[PDB]
This record gives structure tokens, C-alpha cells and sequence, in this order.
């Protein structure tokens, strides 16, 4: 009932009227949560962007940090960092280019590393989640090359410095399953293991095909590392399950999120981040419209949920807007979060019924990209 | 909202453009990106300068003055963007100026404008 | 009761036998004619004054009394800065503990002890009659009771509005009395706009009942030795003041040449300045100020000299996130800030402002 | 004006986003910041790289290749923002894939997008 | 009256039709002319800023100029260079600030000269035309710095070098007037007159005052170096005007661009860069509306043109839209240009019968300043 | 009647008496069974040609005359970028000054003299009739008539049908008659987004009518020289191939290691490849303008020594804006453009792709 602003009045009123004397100063943010949420602002590819860090249990800005063109956010699973990697040039879009990952304190956002990345490695594409990854015991950053050739480059967070690029084969996306560890998805339909040591040529494995060359595999697949689990969905809403867990991929039964009925009337996903999974509750949620095949990239108004052993639907919820991404948090009774693009606006929904509960407006630009930390 | 119209100060919510102590502001309320009404944002950088605005409280009839202060550092928030000019001055009187990016003192030598804050510091 | 014990001190205040050969009261070195500071000069002049036995000087310049009932008891506030106390270095906790030192301090009013001004209480019927209507029968007989009794009254003399009256300018301007001028009111924008707002102002932010332009907190603004007074004083070219590190159980060396803000109130009386006298002008005292603000040739001078400020005397724990403010004062809005500083005289000092 | 609605070109205006040969341009159009149809701004610098779309041409019935190409070293233009994905694939198939930016090639190794031009290439 | 989007599409078509082949390349701007003019978008005091250059005539975008924190624009009279001083940060908004001058070709727009400017002395401020001026050669480029002292910067173009910063008194603005010698507004209510060389102490004369302390000159006066004419209005519309033309001060008498009656019922000036001027037919055009005193950045949506000799009163325009900033164009029958901060957009009409032409939309996030050259 | 100029141009063709010793004709060195390029194997295998004289080797590889008609006269265009003509380094302005010079070079068919020329086709009486038909009675009695006739025969032969006849796969595709297959339409995709559409295109933009995949332009791309077919040439270790600068009145050392771009049709049976034959597979060609993207093994090591390309043979000049693209082939790209290279053979040597 009373805002937010409104109980800031009330409190600032309150201490005037009491003579209480207060120092002004730098607040720092309360404490990584499981509902604290970020959302990056690529800001339809301008040259600096920027990341909001959201209380969503609140629906309140909490802090935000400064990116340069088309940055890659990671939050570490446990709370103790955040980082990106970032690009800069001499003379605001032009000049020297400058790489760099900085990691900052999640608590005062002050940077606590600054690791320059040399010959400007990064992939400057609008931004995949799972472009750049952190390795299960948090230690490396793993970010992707795509120019002169598909590289992956080793970050080490621990010592502050760039240790070197993996040379992979055709093959984009990265999902780390230990320290020294990660998979690929290949240009011709298999996943590559790579695995590497602090000096020497990466090992490197695939799997057996898994789809067919008319069968499109999203930029945005859901990855969860504690659950080994990887999500991926189709253009026609077909969804993927790959099990990472044991160390190896091992594929799961396929399931249709939308039925064959609704598949014929035109149903599909769409959107920017199309799926979210959460963990503890092993179940998956999709961005989905009635929509032309060739109008994937579109907002959607609707989200199907399902359980992901089964592919049984649980849900199908109206969102009432237009939303670009979703994202869920990993506690229970966990909330979805939907962000448009075009309003540039959170809507903060309870998972379970699909209400919409608050919302968090004025995101930048063109905001994209909704992260969250699996901390239990 | 006229814009034109003669500006009308409330004491119930200190996210809005008509808040009292907001009579001067020209930037940002610090208080949408992660401040409060008289703190700097975790990550920026508290100015030691400001400016200052005779500012009418409709809670106690009072005029209170208030010297603003920057949050420095960081790109500009872009949430809750206000522009107030209440007995502002042009710029060759600074110490009522609000077009002037009063980060100096700040920690670090930030100059970069990101919000500003509204403390009080004395009755006119 | 309160009313006698204050003109128990009042007598007390101006009573040369509290000094061991009976040539100095209280009010010989806090001189009602001075906004309470000493008008006498010594071999540095007036930055610091001369004890009872005529030669010993002090190495600290006497401060005001005035307003000094306002200052909170010595404490450690949540932010861990230490606020409040008394003395430049606030090594006594509040009023009462400061009064009795004066007495026993050799370079002072120099009594060998206790008893000794207890046996000069004695001596004087009218002290007999008015210490036991207040403090009991034999209270002039136990040397601890007398001194203890003394010091009470002298505190409570000190927190009577003779010392702190708020008659100034700015208090008849605040309560709409009067106006400023262009000039003072130029001065007074630019005090709450500068960093002269962020320590010389009882509050962070909101407002105070009754300013005394000091938020009694210790700094280190980086001054050099006064070598005129460290010499009178004899103690020493070696000596160091540690200011708030010297106040017994501080041991912290972050608190090493830090002193109690000053009260600017009568400040344009009061000359000289600083904590050892070192500046006759308050104008030089404001620019003294401007030192680390900036790279410029003209900072680094002291323009009553001509020569740099010097060195400071502790060179570690400088208030810098304060001082280094990126804004140097030009010679307007000095001569609007002395203006200003100058509307913070009480009323009954206003003839004083000419000289 | 139904953003899911099957993309429906037309052949009068090349500043607006159903021109028939933006049928997967992903940005903004280089005519509306002082480029043309197949031409960069001055300032910028054209990449060699390219994406491809089949985009059908209503006025004659013919669908022609469009090899997209970005003009790179400004920061993005603002003017004109489109995005269709007309067979467009994701980033493993990049040849027709057009989130990535395809700045490679382009003079003083300019890498930031300011906009895109429209050029035929061929038949399909 | 068919658009610029349509022609092209026909001439496209046309190519197309008659097999035309062309070669992609980067274009030239037209030749700077009497119609081109610059829209700085200082973008709310964001970090990264744009400018639009732009063909009045045809109203169409013909260049952009990227520029860093605040910058101050500059274009030479004779259409030769156009120039800014700007400000950027290691890491988008913290860590080493860098100020410098570069100045573009007006063809091109191609960097020519990259300058730096030592110890960051360049006055951040929200964006005021005569802050950073070129002498009347084109040779010099002056800059205001406020930290930590008041004083001008002087940078020698033509050899490409910063040459010293002048200490000045408390005087704010920079009009110059020889190669040698600019005047400054002073808080006393004089102007001063600096003529400086390239060492030693500048010599500084003051005017007499002109103006009391209650009466508030705006931050946005307008000045015609060819003419020397300083056009300086007040909050009230009363408008001082000082010839400069001898090489010292000459006050003419002050005109009211609002009647009495208008005033007694709240007319005002206001917006940005409220007030034009225009040298060949010495004409004055000033923003104008209904408003309470202390709104006077908000938009206006009416001007006055009034003759500048007599004060006589020329015509009173309807803009029909929200307006913060005006110009002219320098040539016969010039456009009025009328900039909207909150539309974004540039409107251009004819200043004689004051009807909306054309318009040019889309120009960044908050474009506040409209910059001509006086070629004639 | 242009079908008869045509006509004796496919006599002359074939005819070896256009040789000083009388062992080789065009079609000699251009073989209509080989996509009119040169199967034997010399001193430097399939790299250079050898002359009518037995011995002597040229230093440059024998191109196909296939679509050579569709070539511009040379010219230099608004641009500032020569174009079009014949030979690897356009010193030829068209194919009827290119045709009387194999016919006098002494490293090809030797023959001394535009008289030696005439004196063998006056002794011909289908020649006599032919040629007397079409430039007048007593054209091949007058050495510069004759020669100059002869020139016009075969340059008219050149510019038929069956030199361009345009019924690859490529162009049955295009018609809607075929479809690529998956791995030749990834390469024809890959073709026409990475630079190669650049330089082996007719257009900057729009549609060509009759592609033959060159734009006539003259790049230099950095070849080292081929060692063994330099000794076989005999023009000494010291000697440069400029190019296009070699071209007389051509001064401008910016032209200097430029070779004009070749037309792609047939390039599948027509190895090896580049201006001195040096590269033998396909493949190979294909990576070697990788050489310029990267420090990774495909693209500075040559696969066919498995040591590193070699220095240019002119360091300057080199086409580093269209070759220094920043991206670098992989292994399944190249296989995919050879694939689609391989539409483009003609009909009739569809049987040798083999
Ligand atoms: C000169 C010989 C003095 C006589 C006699 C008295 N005092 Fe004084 N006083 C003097 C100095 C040099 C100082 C500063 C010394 C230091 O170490 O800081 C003081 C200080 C005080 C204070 C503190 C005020 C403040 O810190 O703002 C008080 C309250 C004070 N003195 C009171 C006082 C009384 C009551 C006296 C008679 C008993 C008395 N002083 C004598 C110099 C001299
Ligand atoms: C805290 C960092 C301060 C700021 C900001 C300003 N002042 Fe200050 N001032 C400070 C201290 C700690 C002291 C005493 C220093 C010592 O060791 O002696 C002072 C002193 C003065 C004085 C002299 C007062 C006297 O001797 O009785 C004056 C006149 C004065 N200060 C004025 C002043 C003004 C005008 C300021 C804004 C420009 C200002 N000070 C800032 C602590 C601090
Ligand atoms: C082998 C000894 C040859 C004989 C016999 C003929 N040609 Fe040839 N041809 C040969 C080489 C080595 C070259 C390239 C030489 C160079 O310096 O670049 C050529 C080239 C041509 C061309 C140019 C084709 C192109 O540039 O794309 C034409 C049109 C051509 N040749 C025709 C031709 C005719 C008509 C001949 C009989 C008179 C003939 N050639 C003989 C190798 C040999
Ligand atoms: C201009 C800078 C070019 C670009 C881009 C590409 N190629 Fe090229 N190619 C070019 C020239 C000037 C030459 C001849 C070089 C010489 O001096 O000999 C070539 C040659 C080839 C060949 C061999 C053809 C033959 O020998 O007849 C092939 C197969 C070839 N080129 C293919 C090719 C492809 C697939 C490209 C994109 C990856 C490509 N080239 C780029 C000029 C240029
Ligand atoms: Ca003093
Ligand atoms: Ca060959």
C-alpha cells in the first residue's frame, strides 16, 4: 500500500521533526539474497551500458554498475562477487580498444580487480548469457572468441590475471562443469567437452548429434550449474534437456512445450531470454506467442510452465505486457521475473500463480538480460 | 503537469519532482539508484561541494535551506530525472547555480554526474 | 541554588589567591574585556600566555570560554569519531574536570597542590559562608572536598549566559530581527555551501537550536610549530604536540596532531589563531585553509610572513577528504567570509570589532 | 503495427522498417544518419564482413540476396531502429545470424556499430 | 511533396530496374552551407553525448560527431572546421580523466587535430555555447575553467598545442574579439575586457556596471563575433545589448522584449538557449511564454522578433510546439530553428512568417543546443 | 558470316602450322578437353607450359580462355583501379591484341616474324579461300593484314558459345531448374559474405546477367614464388614477376605485384592454381588467402609442405584491406567452398570432377 518513496517521506519527516542528526555518506547494499536480481542494459548497442542490481522482493533499485559496449555479466553462485567482461575505446567509440574483466565487491560494487584482456579478444554480439561464465568453485572466468577463430579465454580471477585462449573447434556457448572443465555446442549438431590444464593443448570430446540441421537451438538456453542441467529450446518450442551432472553429457527424453494443436495455430516462443528452469523445483518456463515463424525475436504475452522430468504443462499464464525475458529466483516459492524491453520496465510475478506483484520502471535503455545467483 | 505552472511542493513521497526539498534539484533523486534521500548509491562518490536552495516545507510552513550534494562517479541514473529551479540563479552567482556539475572534493577526483542528494542544513 | 553555586564561581573566577603569589585569577587569562582570552603579551606575543610566577609560558594560545558550556562531555560517537571535552587536545572531559587544573599546573597558576587551595578557601570568611550553604560544614577542610567544590562552582559559572548569551548578528538575523548585508550574506552562502559547513556546524544536516559553529570534533588541518612560542614555552626544538593522542587512554596513532574544532563565535575577537597562536589575522587563518586545496603558488604562502605555511608539526591523519575540496576562496569571498565570521560576535564585543 | 504479425514489405520509403530489403536488419538504417541505402555516414568506417537474408521484392516478384554490411567507429546512431529477422539463425549458423556485430575488416579495426546499409548481392 | 524516404526508394527502384551498379562506400557531407546546422544533444549528463549535423533545406540528418562528458561545440564562421572540447574516463565514468580538443573536417568529419588539455582544467557544466570560443581567425580555441580558481585556457589550433591557462577575476563567459583580447561577464555586474599574450599577465580593464545584482543575466546569451554585437537578456525579457565592435565596450540602450501589460500577466522568457540573433537583418527572436519566475528553463512555445535598433516589436510566432532552444540561420530568408528538448526533434521554420517547414526527429535524448555558421 | 569469322577462328585454333616448328597450336597449351588449360607435365609439373621449341618453359601459369570474352578492353576505371584486359597482368587491351602474341614468343610458338605467319597460312588454300572471303582477295599476301586477320578469327572464335556456354550447375541453379545440395549452398553462402564476394564478383552490387566471378580488377595477394617453375622458366633467381606494373605505360609502383583477379568458372579442373601454378589442390588456394586473418595453423603453414607460405615475391602493395578481414576460415568453410567452386564447371567437364 504506502511506496516506497512515500515511508522515505514519512522517515525523513519523522527525524527533522525529532532532531535526529544523521551522517550523508556512501549507503553500502544490504546482502546478496536469493531475490536480489540484475538486469543489464545493453542499451540497443550503444558504446557504454549499464547493469541495475534489484531487490526483488522490494522491488527496489539497490545499486547498479557502469559497463562499456556490449558486456557480459556474471554473478557468482554464492554470493561473494559479481563481474563482467567489458570494452572501452580512447575516444568514447573510436581509438584504442581496451578489453578488461573487472570483479566487484557485491556489497559496495567497489572494484576489487581490474584484469586486462590483451588483443581484444572479446565476442561483441548482443548479449548471451552463457558468452562468458564462471567455473563452478568461482576461480575462472571463461569468455568466448568468435574473431579471427572460435577461442575460449582462461581468466583467473584467484591471481588477478589473463592466463591464455583455448583454441576450440566450430562451436559457441560455454556452460563449466568444474575447474578445468566446460561444453560447447557445435556448428554441426554435437556438444564438445573441453577440458584444460594451466599449460598444454585442451582435451577435447564430442557427443553423439543431437538435432537436426532444420531444427534451430536458441541463443538463449537456460544453463543451471549446481543441477548440471542444460535447458535449451527450438524455434517451435521443442525442448532439450542435456544432463551434465555425472561430468558427461547424457541426453534426456525431448519435450514439446506447446501442444500439436497450438503448434498448427501458430504458437511459438519468442522473445530474447525464452526460458528460465529453476532448480530446486526441477521445472521450466517459456516466453510463447502466436507469432509468424519468422517473428522470433519479438515480445511475447504469455508463459507456459512445465515439470521437466515429465514434460506435463503446469501453467499457462497472461502476463499483460510485453515481455522480452524471463528469469526465476532459485529459493521456494520463488518469483518470475519479466522484463520488457520496449517499457524498460521489471514486472516482478509470483512463479506459482503467474500474479503480477510489482514492477521496477525507467531500466535504462533497452534493458535485455535478467541474472539471478543460485545460493541454496 | 503544466510545466510552465508555478511549482507546488509536497512532504509525502520523496520520489517525485514536487518533493519539498527537491526545489532546486537539476539531475537525479539519489534515492531511485540505491541511495536515500541523503546518502550516495553504493560505488560512487560523495562531493564535498554543493549548492544551496531556500525551500518551502507545506509540513511546517518553514523555509529550509538546502545544500545539495552530488553523487560522483558513475554515468547518470536516468531514473527519476528532475529539473526544478526555484530562486536559481545564472551561473555567475554559483553558489545558487544547479547547471554546474558539483562533483569537486569528491573521493577518487570523480567529476562524472550520476544523482544528487537533499540534506538540510539550516532554516532560511 | 543553581543561581548561587554560578555566583559562587563568579567570585571564584576572578580570585587572584587560587594562584601560589597571589598575582593571577581565572579571568587574568580569560578576560571578559577579550571575549574571555588573554589581551597580555609575552616573549611570543599574545599567542601564548604567562603564568604566576611571571616567566613560565604556556605552548598552547588560551582559548574563549565563551560558549564553552555548549561542547558535549568527551565521548566516542558511533562513527568512531571521538566529539567533545575540553582543551585543545580535550584531555578533560568536560568543565568541571578542566577547572581544577589550571590551579595546579605550574606554568600556570602554579599551587603545590590540594591543600594548599583549600588552606587559601579558608582564608576568606565569605568562601567559609558560601561553600558550606552549598556543599555542607567542613567542606573546606578536606583538601579533596574544597577542590572538587571549586571546580563545580567554576563550571557552573561558565554555563551561565554571561559566557554564552547568543546576541550576535547572526542570532537577531536568525530570529528575524535584522537583515545581513550583500556581504555578510554573500559570507554566510558561501560558509554553507564550502567545507567550512562540514566542520564548523554543530550538525550534519538539519538544524541546530543553538549553533555554536563547531561540531566539536578533533582534525588535523596540518599547521606548523610555532617556533616563537615553542621557544617561550622551553619544551623543546624535539617537542612534538600529539594533540588528541597526549589525552591519557587514547593510544590510537590516527589521533597523533588532531584538535577540537573551535567554536568560531567571537572568533573575530579572539586573534591570534589556531591552537598555538601561530596567526595574528583571521583573514590568513581562513586562507590557511585554502592550503591543500589546490597546486597554485599562491596556496603555498603565508601572507603575513611571505613565506611558506611550513611544514606540519604532525605530518600524518590530515583531514584531506575535508581540505582537499578542489575549490580555492578568492579574495572576495574571503572578505565575504571575514564579513560573515565577523556578524558571530556577541553583542557586548561589538565595540571591539573596529580594533 | 502487430509486432508478431508475418513482416508484410513494402517498396515506397527505405526510412521506414518494413522496406523490403530490411527483412533482417538488426539496428538502425544508415539513410537516417546521413548514409543511404547502400552507402555509410562520413566518419565511419564500412566493415567488409556481411550477414545474408533472401528479402522478396513486392513490386517486380523477385526475392534478392541482401548482404547486410555495418557501418562501424560511432557509437549507435539512434535514427531509424529496426529489427526483423527474416530466416534469420542463431549465432552457430552465423552466416545468417545478425545479433553479432560484423565490424570485422573495417578501416583503423573499428568495431563499434553506428548503422546498417542494405545492398543486393544477388538472385535467390 | 514526397518525403526523403520515398525518393530514395524510387531512385533505388529506378537502379534496380535499369541495372545500375554503384560501389558501397563511406559519403562526404555536402559542402558546409548558410542551411547546415548542428544539434548537440548533451543527453541529461550522460557520459557519452552526440551531435547531429544536419542540412536545414532539406531537414535531413547529414553527420554525426560522437563527443564524451559535457562537451562544448565550436563551428568556425567561414565553414572551414567545425571543433569541440570534451572529456573522457579510463573506465566509462571513473578512474583517469582525459580532457582534450579535437577539430573535424566538415566533410569528412574525420579528427584532423587531437589535443590534450593538461591537468583537466575544463568546466563541467550543462552546456553553455560561449564557455569554449574561437577567436576570429579561426587560430585559438578559449576554454572556461571554474576549478579551482576562474581562468581561461588557451589552445593554438593551427600549431596543434595547448599554449597556458590565464588567471582571470570572478568572470564567467568568453567573448572574443581579436586575436589577443575576449570579454567576460563579471559577478560585479561589468564586463572585462582580457587581452593576453602567450606569457606574462594578462592586462584586464573593466567596463563600468551595467546591470544591478537583482537583475539576472541569462546563462545563454547570444553573441555575433561578425557584428560584435552581445545580445544578453534577462530573466525579465529586458535585453541588454553591448556593440563591441570598436574592440571595447559600448552599452546601447536596453530594450523590452515583453510589453508591460504582457509582463503584469506572467509573460517570461524561458528554455535553454532562449534568444537569437540575426547580424544581416539585425533582428532579435526570443523564446517566450506564460509561466511563474522561477520556471525559467522550462519550454516555451511562442517567439517575439523584434528589431534590434528600435526595439520595435516584428512579430509575435504561434511554434505549436514545446520549444527550449532557437537559432537562425545567417542568410537571406533564413529558417528559424526552434530544438525540443522533450520531443527530441528539430523544428525549422521560416522566421519571416514563423510557419513550421519541415522537421528533423529522433536527435538523441535531450538535445539542448543549436549551433550555425555565419559564412556571409 | 560472323559465324564465318568464327569459323576459320576454329580452323586457326588448332592448327599447329602457327608454330615455328609446327608442334603445337592454341589448343596445344589450351586443351578443350582440359577447360582449355594445359595437361602435360614439365620440369615444373603442371605449374608452366612448355614452348613449341620443346625446352622452354614460360613463367606463368596457362589460364582457361573459357568466358575470357566476357573480359572488358582494359581501361582504368573512375576509381583509379585498372581493369579488365588479358594475360595475368592485362598487358593485352582485348583478346584481339592478346592473340599474335603467343604466336611470336619465342618461349611459346616461335615463330620469328608476322611474315613466317602469313607465308604458313598463304600455303593453306581452305585459308586462302576462308580469309579471302571475308578481309579481300590478297589479305594473306600482306604480313600485317594476314597476321592481324588471323588475330580477328581467333578472337571471334573466343567470343562463341562454346567458349561460354553458361550451363554449370551454378547457372541451372539460378535458372530454378536445380537445387544446390546442403554443403554446396552452405559454400555459395559463405562465398557471398566473406570477402570473397569482394574481388570474385562482377558487381560491387545489383545482379549480374552473366556472372563469371572476377570483377577484372588487379590485386596483389602475396605469393611467394614457385621455386621449381622460376629455375624451369629460366629468367634467373633474380628475376620479380611485377605484374600489372610490367604492363608498358603503366608507372604507378603501387601497381607493382598485382595480377588480375581470375575468373572462378572451371577452376576446379583447371589446377594449379595462382599466376605461377604454385599451389596444387584446390584446397590450398582457398587457405592460402587465410594467410592474412590470423596465427593459427591454417593460416600461416602451407598444407601441401607443411612449412610456412613463404615471403611474397613483392612485399608491397598487397590487398590487405580486402584480405586482413579478421576472420579465418575453419576446415569445414573451405570444404564447403570447394564444393561450391565445383558448380561452377561447365557442363561438358562435369566428367572430370571425377
Ligand atoms: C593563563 C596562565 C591561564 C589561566 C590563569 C587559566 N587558563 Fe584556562 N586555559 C589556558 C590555556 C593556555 C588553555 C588551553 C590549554 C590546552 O592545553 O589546551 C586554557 C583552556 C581552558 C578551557 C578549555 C576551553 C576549550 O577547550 O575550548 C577552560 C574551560 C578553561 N581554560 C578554564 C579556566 C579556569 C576556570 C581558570 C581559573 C581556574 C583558568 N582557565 C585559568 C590558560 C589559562
Ligand atoms: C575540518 C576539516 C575543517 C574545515 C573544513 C574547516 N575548518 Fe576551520 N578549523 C578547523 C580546526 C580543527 C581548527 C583549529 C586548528 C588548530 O589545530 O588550531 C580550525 C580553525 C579555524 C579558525 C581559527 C579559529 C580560532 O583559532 O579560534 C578560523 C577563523 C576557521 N577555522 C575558519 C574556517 C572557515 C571560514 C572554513 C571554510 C573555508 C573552515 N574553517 C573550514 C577545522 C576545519
Ligand atoms: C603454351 C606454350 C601456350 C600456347 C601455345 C598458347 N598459349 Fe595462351 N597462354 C599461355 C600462358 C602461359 C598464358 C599466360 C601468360 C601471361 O603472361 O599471363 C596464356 C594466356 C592467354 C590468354 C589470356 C587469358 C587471360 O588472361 O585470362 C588468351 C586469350 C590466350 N592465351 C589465347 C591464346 C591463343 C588464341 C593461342 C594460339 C594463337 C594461344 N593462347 C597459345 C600459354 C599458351
Ligand atoms: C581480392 C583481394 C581477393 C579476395 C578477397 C579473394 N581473392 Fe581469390 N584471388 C585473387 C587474385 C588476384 C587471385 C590470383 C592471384 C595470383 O596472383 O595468381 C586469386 C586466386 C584465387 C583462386 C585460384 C584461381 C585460379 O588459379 O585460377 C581461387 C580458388 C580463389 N582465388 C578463391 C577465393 C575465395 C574462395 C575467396 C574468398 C575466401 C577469395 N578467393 C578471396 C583475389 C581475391
Ligand atoms: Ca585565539
Ligand atoms: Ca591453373
Amino acid at each position: 500500500q504506502e511506496t516506497q518513496g512515500q515511508a522515505a517521506a514519512r522517515a525523513a519527516a519523522a527525524d527533522l521533526a525529532a532532531g535526529q542528526d544523521d551522517e550523508p555518506r556512501i549507503l553500502e547494499a544490504p546482502a546478496p539474497d536469493a531475490r536480489r536480481v540484475y538486469v543489464n542494459d545493453p542499451a540497443h548497442f550503444a558504446a557504454v551500458t549499464q547493469q541495475f542490481v534489484i531487490d526483488g522482493e522490494a522491488g527496489r533499485v539497490i545499486g547498479m554498475i557502469d559497463g562499456g559496449f556490449l558486456p557480459n555479466p556474471v554473478v557468482a553462485d554464492d554470493g561473494s562477487f559479481i563481474a563482467h567482461a567489458s570494452t572501452v575505446f580512447s575516444r568514447i567509440a573510436r581509438g584504442e580498444r581496451t578489453d578488461y574483466v573487472e570483479v566487484f565487491d557485491p556489497v559496495t560494487l567497489l572494484p576489487t580487480a581490474d584484469i586486462e584482456l590483451p588483443d581484444a579478444p572479446r565476442f561483441l554480439v548482443g548479449t548471451y548469457p552463457w558468452m562468458t561464465s564462471l567455473t563452478p568453485d568461482g576461480k575462472t572466468l571463461l569468455f568466448y572468441q568468435f574473431s579471427p577463430a572460435p577461442a575460449v579465454g582462461v581468466v583467473d580471477l584467484e591471481g588477478k590475471a589473463f592466463k591464455r585462449m583455448l583454441d576450440v573447434p566450430d562451436c559457441y556457448h560455454i556452460f563449466p562443469t568444474a575447474p578445468d572443465t566446460f561444453f560447447m555446442h557445435c556448428r554441426d549438431g554435437s556438444l564438445a567437452k573441453v577440458a584444460f590444464g594451466t599449460e598444454g593443448t585442451p582435451e577435447i570430446t564430442h557427443t553423439e548429434v543431437f538435432h537436426p540441421e532444420d531444427e534451430f537451438l536458441i541463443n538463449h538456453p537456460a544453463y543451471s550449474q549446481k543441477a548440471g542441467r542444460l535447458v535449451w529450446p527450438t524455434y517451435t518450442g521443442k525442448i532439450h534437456q542435456i544432463d551434465l551432472s555425472s561430468g558427461d553429457a547424457k541426453f534426456l527424453p525431448a519435450v514439446e512445450a506447446l501442444t500439436e494443436a497450438e503448434r498448427a495455430d501458430g504458437w511459438r516462443p519468442g522473445g530474447w531470454q525464452q526460458v528460465a528452469y529453476h532448480r530446486a523445483l526441477d521445472r521450466i518456463y517459456l516466453l510463447v506467442d502466436q507469432r509468424d515463424e519468422w517473428r522470433h525475436k519479438t515480445a511475447s504475452r504469455f508463459v507456459v510452465v512445465l515439470d521437466a522430468k515429465t514434460g506435463e504443462r503446469l501453467a499457462k499464464f497472461e502476463m499483460g505486457h510485453e515481455i522480452d525475458s524471463i528469469n526465476v529466483s532459485q529459493d521456494e516459492k520463488p518469483l518470475l521475473y519479466a522484463l520488457s524491453t520496449g517499457d524498460k520496465t521489471l514486472y516482478i510475478h509470483d512463479a506459482e500463480s503467474g500474479e503480477e506483484l510489482r514492477s521496477v520502471n525507467q531500466l535504462g535503455h533497452g534493458p535485455q538480460v535478467i541474472t539471478t545467483a543460485d545460493m541454496g | 503537469t503544466d510545466p510552465r505552472a508555478k511549482w507546488v511542493p509536497q512532504d509525502n513521497d520523496i520520489q517525485a519532482c514536487d518533493y519539498w526539498r527537491h526545489c532546486s534539484i537539476d539531475g537525479n533523486i539519489c534515492d531511485c539508484s540505491g541511495g536515500s534521500l541523503t546518502n550516495c548509491p553504493p560505488g560512487t562518490k560523495l562531493a564535498t561541494a554543493s549548492w544551496v536552495a531556500s525551500c518551502y516545507n507545506p509540513t511546517d510552513g518553514q523555509s529550509y535551506l538546502i545544500a545539495y550534494r552530488d553523487c560522483c562517479g558513475y554515468n547518470v541514473s536516468g531514473r527519476c530525472p528532475c529539473l526544478n529551479t526555484e530562486g536559481e540563479l545564472p551561473v555567475y552567482r554559483p553558489e545558487f547555480a544547479n547547471d554546474i556539475i558539483w562533483c569537486f572534493g569528491a573521493e577518487d577526483d570523480a567529476m562524472t554526474y550520476h544523482c544528487t542528494i537533499s540534506p538540510i542544513v539550516g532554516k532560511a | 541554588a543553581d543561581d548561587a553555586l554560578a555566583a559562587l564561581g563568579a567570585q571564584l573566577f576572578v580570585d587572584p589567591a587560587l594562584s601560589r603569589n597571589a598575582t593571577q585569577s581565572c579571568a587574568t587569562c580569560h578576560d571578559p574585556a577579550r571575549a574571555f582570552t588573554d589581551p597580555r603579551e609575552g616573549k611570543a606575543g599574545l599567542a601564548v600566555s604567562v603564568g604566576d610566577d611571571g616567566q613560565s609560558h604556556g605552548d598552547r594560545n588560551t582559548p574563549t570560554l565563551g560558549y564553552a558550556a555548549l561542547v558535549p562531555a568527551f565521548h566516542r560517537d558511533a562513527n568512531g569519531k571521538y566529539k567533545g571535552g575540553q582543551f585543545w587536545d580535550g584531555r578533560a572531559d568536560d568543565l568541571k574536570q578542566q577547572a581544577g587544573q589550571p590551579m595546579l599546573n605550574p606554568v600556570e597558576m602554579a599551587m603545590p597542590d590540594r591543600a594548599a587551595v583549600a588552606a587559601r578557601l579558608r582564608d576568606d570568611p565569605a568562601y567559609r559562608t558560601g561553600f558550606e550553604a552549598l556543599f555542607g560544614k567542613g567542606v573546606l577542610d578536606d583538601p579533596e572536598r574544597a577542590f572538587d567544590a571549586a571546580a563545580e562552582a567554576l563550571a557552573a559559572y561558565q554555563a551561565t549566559g554571561e559566557f554564552s548569551p547568543f546576541d550576535s548578528k547572526y542570532d537577531r538575523v536568525m530570529r528575524g530581527e535584522e537583515k545581513f548585508t550583500p556581504l555578510e550574506e554573500f559570507g554566510y552562502t558561501v560558509f554553507i555551501t564550502w567545507n567550512c559547513r562540514l566542520c564548523h556546524m554543530q550538525r550534519k544536516q538539519g538544524v541546530a537550536e543553538r549553533e555554536t559553529f563547531t561540531n566539536f570534533e578533533y582534525h588535523n588541518i596540518g599547521l606548523p610549530v610555532n617556533e616563537t612560542a615553542r621557544e617561550a614555552s622551553g619544551l623543546g626544538a624535539d617537542h612534538v604536540d600529539h594533540g588528541l593522542l597526549a589525552r591519557p587512554g587514547i593510544e590510537d596513532p590516527a589521533q597523533s596532531g588532531r584538535f577540537k574544532v573551535p567554536s568560531l563565535r567571537n572568533v573575530a575577537v579572539t586573534g591570534p589563531y589556531m591552537h598555538n597562536g601561530v596567526f595574528t589575522d583571521l583573514r590568513t587563518a581562513i586562507l590557511f585553509h585554502n592550503k591543500y586545496t589546490s597546486r597554485r603558488p599562491e596556496a603555498k604562502i603565508n601572507p603575513e610572513t611571505g613565506a611558506p605555511w611550513g611544514e606540519p608539526e604532525v605530518a600524518r591523519n590530515l583531514s584531506l577528504a575535508e581540505l582537499q575540496s578542489g575549490l580555492m576562496l578568492d579574495d572576495g569571498r574571503v572578505d565575504a567570509l571575514v564579513a560573515f565570521l565577523e556578524t558571530l560576535t556577541d553583542r557586548r564585543y561589538e565595540p571591539l570589532l573596529e580594533e
